[PDB]
Formats: C-alpha cells, sequence, structure tokens
RNA sequence: GUGGGAGAGGGUGGUGGAAUUCCCGGAGUAGCGGUGAAAUGCGCAGAUACCGGGAGGAACGCCGAUGGCGAAGGCAGCCACCUGGUCCACCCGUGACGCUGAGGCGCGAAAGCGUGGGGAGCAAACCGGAUUAGAUACCCGGGUAGUCCACGCCCUAAACGAUGCGCGCUAGGUCUCUGGGUCUCCUGGGGGCCGAAGCUAACGCGUUAAGCGCGCCGCCUGGGGAGUACGGCCGCAAGGC
RNA sequence: CGCGGGGUGGAGCAGCCUGGUAGCUCGUCGGGCUCAUAACCCGAAGGUCGUCGGUUCAAAUCCGGCCCCCGCAACCA
RNA sequence: GUAAAAAUGUUCAAAA
C-alpha cells in the first residue's frame, strides 16, 4: 500500500517453473508472477519464453507502485532463468544489481533419489 | 594467471589469524581455492586449509556469499 | 478322447490307413522338423490333397495346413474326422514345404 | 537431400509481363501439364481485373502475394518424448511458394464458375488483405506465437 | 635406546556454519508442485516466492586428488584429551630371541535382532497418480520400520587386487605422497602408469609379479542335484558354520 | 407452510460487490499432428438470459407477480 | 551427466 523508489527482485527457476518476485529494502513482497500467473501451465512454465513474459508482469505491476532501482537475486538453474534477468532490465526498470544466492547444502541431509543418484 | 603464493612474502601459513595473508585464497565466494590457482603444494595445501578453517570459525574468514554480477 | 501311452511320451505316426478322418487319404514325406522331434513328421496331404496333415506326437492328434498359403487350419482325431481346436494364427509350414 | 542443397530450378520470365514471379503462379494454375491453359485463365483473369478494377492487373497481382506471406510458421520436432511443433521463420523463397499455392486453393474454393474469374476475385480480395489463402496465412501465423514458448527448439 | 616426520588410524568430550522440515511473526496474491506429457497431491481456511525469529536431527561443501592412513571391515568440518600402527636419521644397546601357524581368542560393511532413547531428510512394506494388455515395477505424490545414539547380539558379502604370509635374487623409464642429505641430484618407505629377461592357455602380470628359489598354513579334483538333506555346533530369531 | 439465494451454450458455469461487456475448460466439428493415444495448439455451431411488467439511448443489473429445483427456523389437531 | 514408450514366436550335413 506505500510506493517505494528502490526495491528488490527475486528470481526462482526450478526446471519446472520460474517465479519472481518483487519486494522492498527489507524483502516484504510488493508483487509477484510466474508461469501459471501469466497464462502457461504444466511443463510449457519451466520454458524460457515463460520466465519472460512473467519477470516482464512481475515488474510490469511494480510500476504501479512506482519501481525504478531494484537489485536482483538469483536462485535455481531454470531451463529459462537468464530470460528472467533479460526481461527485467529491458523494462521500465533498472537493474541496480544482480546476485546469484542459490542456497546449497554444505554436505548435510540425504537428497531424494532423483538426486542422490550422485554418489 | 596469478599465482596466491607469488603474492606474498615469508608468512606463517598455519596463522588463523592474518586475515588478508589467508583471506587471498578464498575465491570469489568463500571457496578454498585448489593449487592450481594457489600454487602450495602437497604439505601446504593442507596445512593451509587446516588454518584457514580454523580461522572461519572465528568470524574472521567467510564461509560463502556468492560473488556480485551474473 | 484322449491320449493312450504305457512307458512312451510321445504319440507314434499311426500310419494311415487306420486313419479315417478325411478322404483320400495321401502319404507324403517328412519334411519339418520335430518341436525338437528327433526329426520331421509324418504328412499326409490328403482329402482335396490340396491339404497337408503332420503329426502332434505328444499332443496325439494331426494337424492341418493349406495346400497353398501353408497356414495352420486345425487339429483333427485320427480316430474320427472331428476337428479339436481353431486355427492357429501363428505358424506356417510352407517353408518347409 | 543427403548430399547437397538440391538445385533452386530456375524460371522463364513471363510473355505477356515478363517475370520469373508471375510465371510460377502460371504453374498452380496449370493441371497436367498445361502450361497452355494455365496461363490463358492467368490473363483472362487480369481481364476482369480491369473490368471494375481500374488498377493495374500486374500489382494488384504483386501485392496480393505480398499479403499472404508467413512471416514464421509451425514446424512439428519429435522430442525426448511426445511431438512438439515448433515456430520458426519462413525461408524468403518459401514464403513466395505457399503464398502462390494457398491463393490458387483458395481461389478454386470459391462459388465462382469461370476458373478465370475465380483466380481473378481471389487476387482482389488476397491484394486487399482479406480473402482465403489470406486468412490461412493470417491463421499460419497465428499458429506461431501461441506455441511461442517452444521457440527454445530452433533448428 | 635417541631425535624428529606425515596421516580421514581408533575411542571419549566439546564446538561451527551451510541447508532441509516444522512452529511463530511480518509482507503479499492465484497459483504452486510435478512429468515424456500428466494426474493424484498442496493452495483463497491465503499455499508457492521473500524477509525476520525459534526448535530439532543428520551429514560434513570449496580444500579433495590417478591423495593419505589401517590387518581387513573400514576412516573426512573444527577443537582438546586418551591411544595404535608406521617411515627416515644416528650405528649407540641385546645377540638368532626369527618365519609360519591346525585348533583357540579378538575384530569384522550393510541389512537384521533385543532393551531404552532420538527422529529433520531419506525410505523397504503400504496407500494413491499415471504408463501399460496387465504394471503387485520403472516415473510422480504420500509414507512406517530402519537410517541416527548407548549397551548386548548377529558374523554374512563381488568381505575382490577374485592374487596367504615371510625372506633372498632378476633392466630401467616416467609421476606422485612422505621423509634424510655432501639440494640440475643422491638416498629410504609407500601409492600409479609403460615396460628387460622371464612365466602364461591367451587376456595380461612384470623390484607392489602371475618372474626365479626356500619355509609354513589354506584350499581345488567334471556340470546339475547343492552350499540342499541328515547329524553336530552356534543364534532370541532370521539364520550362520 | 415463513424468511430470501439463484436460474445462462446440452452440461460445468463468472458479472448483480458502482447499470452499455454474449467469459472459459471439457464436450461437439474440421485441422495442426503423433507410434497408438494424449496434454497441447487454431478456427467454431453451442446463452430472447423463465418472463406479463416498471426502469433506458441500451435493462440479466434499479425490481414486482412468486413459476420452479437446492437451502429451509419450526410446526404438525 | 540425461531418450518416454512397445512381449513374443523356427529348425538339419555336407569335404577330402
Ligand atoms: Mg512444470
Ligand atoms: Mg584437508
Ligand atoms: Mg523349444
Ligand atoms: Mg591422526
Ligand atoms: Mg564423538
Ligand atoms: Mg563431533
Ligand atoms: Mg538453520
Ligand atoms: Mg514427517
Ligand atoms: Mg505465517
Ligand atoms: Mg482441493
Ligand atoms: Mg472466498
Ligand atoms: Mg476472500
Ligand atoms: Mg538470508
Ligand atoms: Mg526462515
Ligand atoms: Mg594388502
Ligand atoms: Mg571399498
Ligand atoms: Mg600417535
Ligand atoms: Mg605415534
Ligand atoms: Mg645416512
Ligand atoms: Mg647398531
Ligand atoms: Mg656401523
Ligand atoms: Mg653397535
Ligand atoms: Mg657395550
Ligand atoms: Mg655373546
Ligand atoms: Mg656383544
Ligand atoms: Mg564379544
Ligand atoms: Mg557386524
Ligand atoms: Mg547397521
Ligand atoms: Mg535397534
Ligand atoms: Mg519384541
Ligand atoms: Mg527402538
Ligand atoms: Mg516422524
Ligand atoms: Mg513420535
Ligand atoms: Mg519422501
Ligand atoms: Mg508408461
Ligand atoms: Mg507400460
Ligand atoms: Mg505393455
Ligand atoms: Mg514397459
Ligand atoms: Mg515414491
Ligand atoms: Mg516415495
Ligand atoms: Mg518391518
Ligand atoms: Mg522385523
Ligand atoms: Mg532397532
Ligand atoms: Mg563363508
Ligand atoms: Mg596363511
Ligand atoms: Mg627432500
Ligand atoms: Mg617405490
Ligand atoms: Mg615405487
Ligand atoms: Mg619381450
Ligand atoms: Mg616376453
Ligand atoms: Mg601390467
Ligand atoms: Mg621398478
Ligand atoms: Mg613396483
Ligand atoms: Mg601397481
Ligand atoms: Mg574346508
Ligand atoms: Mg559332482
Ligand atoms: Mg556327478
Ligand atoms: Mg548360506
Ligand atoms: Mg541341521
Ligand atoms: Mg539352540
Ligand atoms: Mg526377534
Ligand atoms: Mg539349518
Ligand atoms: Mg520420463
Ligand atoms: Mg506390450
Ligand atoms: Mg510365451
Ligand atoms: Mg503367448
Ligand atoms: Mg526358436
Ligand atoms: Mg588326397
Amino acid at each position: 500500500k506505500r510506493q517505494v523508489a528502490s526495491g528488490r527482485a527475486y528470481i526462482h527457476a526450478s526446471y519446472n517453473n520460474t517465479i519472481v518476485t518483487i519486494t522492498d529494502p527489507d524483502g516484504n513482497p510488493i508483487t509477484w508472477s510466474s508461469g501459471g500467473v501469466i497464462g502457461y501451465k504444466g511443463s510449457r512454465k519451466g520454458t524460457p519464453y515463460a520466465a519472460q513474459l512473467a519477470a516482464l508482469d512481475a515488474a510490469k505491476k511494480a510500476m504501479a507502485y512506482g519501481m525504478q532501482s531494484v537489485d536482483v537475486i538469483v536462485r535455481g538453474t531454470g531451463a529459462g532463468r537468464e530470460q528472467a534477468i533479460r526481461a527485467l532490465q529491458a523494462s521500465g526498470l533498472q537493474v541496480k544489481s544482480i546476485v546469484d544466492d542459490t542456497p546449497v547444502p554444505h554436505n548435510g541431509c540425504r537428497p531424494k533419489k532423483k538426486f542422490r543418484k550422485a554418489s | 594467471k596469478a599465482k596466491v603464493k607469488a603474492t606474498l612474502g615469508e608468512f606463517d601459513l598455519r596463522d588463523y589469524r592474518n586475515v588478508e595473508v589467508l583471506k587471498r585464497f578464498l575465491s570469489e565466494t568463500g571457496k578454498i581455492l585448489p593449487r592450481r590457482r594457489t600454487g602450495l603444494s602437497a604439505k601446504e595445501q593442507r596445512i593451509l586449509a587446516k588454518t584457514i578453517k580454523r580461522a572461519r570459525i572465528l568470524g574472521l574468514l567467510p564461509f560463502t556469499e556468492k560473488l556480485v554480477r551474473k | 478322447k484322449g491320449f493312450k501311452d504305457y512307458g512312451h511320451d510321445y504319440h507314434p505316426a499311426p500310419k494311415t490307413e487306420n486313419i479315417k478322418g478325411l478322404g483320400d487319404l495321401k502319404p507324403g514325406i517328412p519334411k519339418t522338423p520335430k518341436q525338437n522331434g528327433g526329426g520331421k513328421r509324418k504328412r499326409w496331404t490328403g482329402d482335396k490333397g490340396r491339404k497337408i496333415y503332420e503329426w502332434d506326437s505328444q499332443a496325439g492328434e494331426l494337424e492341418g495346413y493349406r495346400a497353398s498359403d501353408g497356414q495352420h487350419l486345425g487339429s483333427f482325431d485320427p480316430k474320427t474326422g472331428n476337428q479339436l481346436k481353431g486355427p492357429d494364427p501363428k505358424r506356417n509350414i510352407k517353408k518347409y514345404l | 537431400a543427403r548430399r547437397r542443397r538440391a538445385e533452386v530450378r530456375q524460371l522463364q520470365p513471363d510473355l505477356v509481363y515478363g517475370d520469373v514471379l508471375v510465371t510460377a503462379f502460371i504453374n498452380k494454375i496449370m493441371r497436367d501439364g498445361k502450361k497452355n491453359l494455365a496461363a490463358r485463365i492467368f490473363y483472362d483473369a487480369c481481364k476482369i481485373i480491369q473490368e471494375k478494377t481500374g488498377q493495374e492487373p500486374l500489382k494488384v497481382f504483386k501485392q496480393a502475394v505480398e499479403n499472404v506471406k508467413p512471416r514464421m510458421e509451425v514446424r512439428s520436432r519429435r522430442v525426448g518424448g511426445a511431438n512438439y511443433q515448433v515456430p520458426m521463420e519462413v525461408s524468403p523463397r518459401r514464403q513466395q511458394s505457399l503464398a502462390l499455392r494457398w491463393l490458387v486453393q483458395a481461389a478454386n474454393q470459391r462459388p465462382e464458375r469461370r476458373a478465370a474469374v475465380r483466380i481473378a476475385h481471389e487476387l482482389m480480395d488476397a491484394a486487399e488483405g482479406k480473402g482465403g489463402a489470406v486468412k490461412k496465412k493470417e491463421d499460419v501465423e497465428r499458429m506461431a506465437e501461441a506455441n511461442r514458448a517452444y521457440a527454445h527448439y530452433r533448428w
């Protein structure tokens, strides 16, 4: 319900889908979007094109609250991650900074099987 | 490229307190770098890490921060 | 009805003239190997004579393939001339004739 | 084919308007190797053009063809599983070939009677940007974009 | 004996951050999830994504390796304590005290068993969704023993280098870990590749032998039946010999 | 039997929260097209909105008679 | 480090 100049935008792209959520100087959401939000569904969400429209529709909404300079944090290896960053920069928003903070266990709890496959 | 071992004189690689001295072996995200980029030997790279870790425990050396700009 | 065995695990070819199942029975070669039979069954192209019979020894029965395509046409009792089956879609004898 | 890039056969320019683009159209109009009745009808149509259309029955042809050119088309592509029909750009001479074909078919699909009248009317409409083979182009393009997501499948 | 060396060797105690899940709080809205594509599933009772706080368990990313250690199984964040084996230098001590080893004794992955505790993630069994002719599977969504700790059993394995241990002798070349030193190299222990002579059925082995010899243990004698039956022994049982 | 919530494409079925908007999947038809099948993909028939009536340039909307199926406190000699 | 999905059927000799 506020309107901040500088903000933040998160990228989450799992091989199944890509979600982008725009926050503020603290990380408290302003709006978001992703594959399904756009109009796509199912497999056609992990798709890069999907990611594109998303990041756009994402910031496209952010405009309402007046967003301009916003860092960027990426999480994933999505078969459609770049388009997110791109579509962002190429928007009425200035990609004030791009960082990659994809979580990663320092070898902790056993993973599933589709992943444990590495041993 | 620039070998880490080079850029420094006679240092006590078992000095778990010399920030920069050690601070200059952690890739760009904290990853304790390989000999292929530090240039130490077997017995060195070893005693190095052992000490590099010690420093990480004391808030001196980081654990990881993911380099900026991607 | 059924088999009539004693110490033998296979039915012997009853040679003809006893086989009153079909007309004109007419003897023939020994061409098409046994189901690991030591050889080659007894055939009797026979009524028409554009028709062939090879013998089921385990079975007790002789089975009819056509003269032309060479397609299993039945199994019938040597005793009567009443068939015992359906035509098996899955075997051909004319590669042995 | 497997060896080389085939052979881009060349056309013998029109013998009344002269042009390697007005000739191909006469190939399609042609049935059973009758280059005769082919060309013939093409002009009988141009005549009807003049009739009402006080415009050059040469640009009314160039324009039409232009309005019916598939910018991008959707071509199938079996993937690691089910099959997907990928959207791609149509070769320049591929756009022509098709642009023409549909015109011919879209022509015979009309309720007219004299093949000339048909090949005539269609070309008018096709030039106006709203005909039968036109719908086809407006449509074949709709396919693309619709499957725009499968863009990362360009071969 | 003396003086030093390297190491994930073993046991006890303690400690760090990454991450997963659950709870709490804030912000925010129409989907998330998942596959070959889906569906079941979760979500307007506000999930996914993000931020902050807390609990709890398990494993230790980069270093890290054709790497090291141990008799084997097997061993990996960091820290201290208790403790084993081993390598080099010095030629100082004893003076054949050595090798092997039926039986016996100890150890012995994972799974499994008992008593008690712990339980985040994963996951036999089990329930769903898809696939299929079927699908008591593969793939997906759930999910309990178990995995984790203590004490006591179990005692098997492709427990594999499929190569018993010890001593001597028979070209080197190359790279690697660790020592000693009169540091383009000499010298000792160990880990690899290519390879003399030689052995070999060939494949390949070759100073780490499957080479050349001696000492001692173990085992083989056609495939199947069968590692079964019976007897005996051990085990809570499953089972093991 | 009394309040008072809605009927819509054959069916599932949003607007009425502040009056011009004929919404979409599945299903039906052709196609795209695949191994069959299937998600998908594009065009498309498929709603006088029960209707006598007030309201307006335009009424499904402001709203009256209750026509009917669901909900339906309770009552029932 | 990752091609979804597709089961199954037949049986002899020639050279010196
Ligand atoms: Mg997906
Ligand atoms: Mg280390
Ligand atoms: Mg057989
Ligand atoms: Mg140690
Ligand atoms: Mg401990
Ligand atoms: Mg510990
Ligand atoms: Mg945590
Ligand atoms: Mg749970
Ligand atoms: Mg909450
Ligand atoms: Mg539900
Ligand atoms: Mg609601
Ligand atoms: Mg609500
Ligand atoms: Mg954080
Ligand atoms: Mg948190
Ligand atoms: Mg050994
Ligand atoms: Mg091993
Ligand atoms: Mg020690
Ligand atoms: Mg020691
Ligand atoms: Mg010396
Ligand atoms: Mg001495
Ligand atoms: Mg001496
Ligand atoms: Mg001496
Ligand atoms: Mg003395
Ligand atoms: Mg003496
Ligand atoms: Mg003496
Ligand atoms: Mg014991
Ligand atoms: Mg054990
Ligand atoms: Mg265990
Ligand atoms: Mg237990
Ligand atoms: Mg019990
Ligand atoms: Mg228990
Ligand atoms: Mg639990
Ligand atoms: Mg519990
Ligand atoms: Mg699970
Ligand atoms: Mg399947
Ligand atoms: Mg199947
Ligand atoms: Mg099947
Ligand atoms: Mg199958
Ligand atoms: Mg599962
Ligand atoms: Mg599971
Ligand atoms: Mg059980
Ligand atoms: Mg049990
Ligand atoms: Mg237990
Ligand atoms: Mg044994
Ligand atoms: Mg021995
Ligand atoms: Mg040295
Ligand atoms: Mg050596
Ligand atoms: Mg060596
Ligand atoms: Mg030789
Ligand atoms: Mg030799
Ligand atoms: Mg060799
Ligand atoms: Mg050697
Ligand atoms: Mg050697
Ligand atoms: Mg070796
Ligand atoms: Mg024995
Ligand atoms: Mg025997
Ligand atoms: Mg025997
Ligand atoms: Mg056994
Ligand atoms: Mg017994
Ligand atoms: Mg007993
Ligand atoms: Mg028990
Ligand atoms: Mg027994
Ligand atoms: Mg698959
Ligand atoms: Mg099948
Ligand atoms: Mg079968
Ligand atoms: Mg069968
Ligand atoms: Mg066979
Ligand atoms: Mg001779």
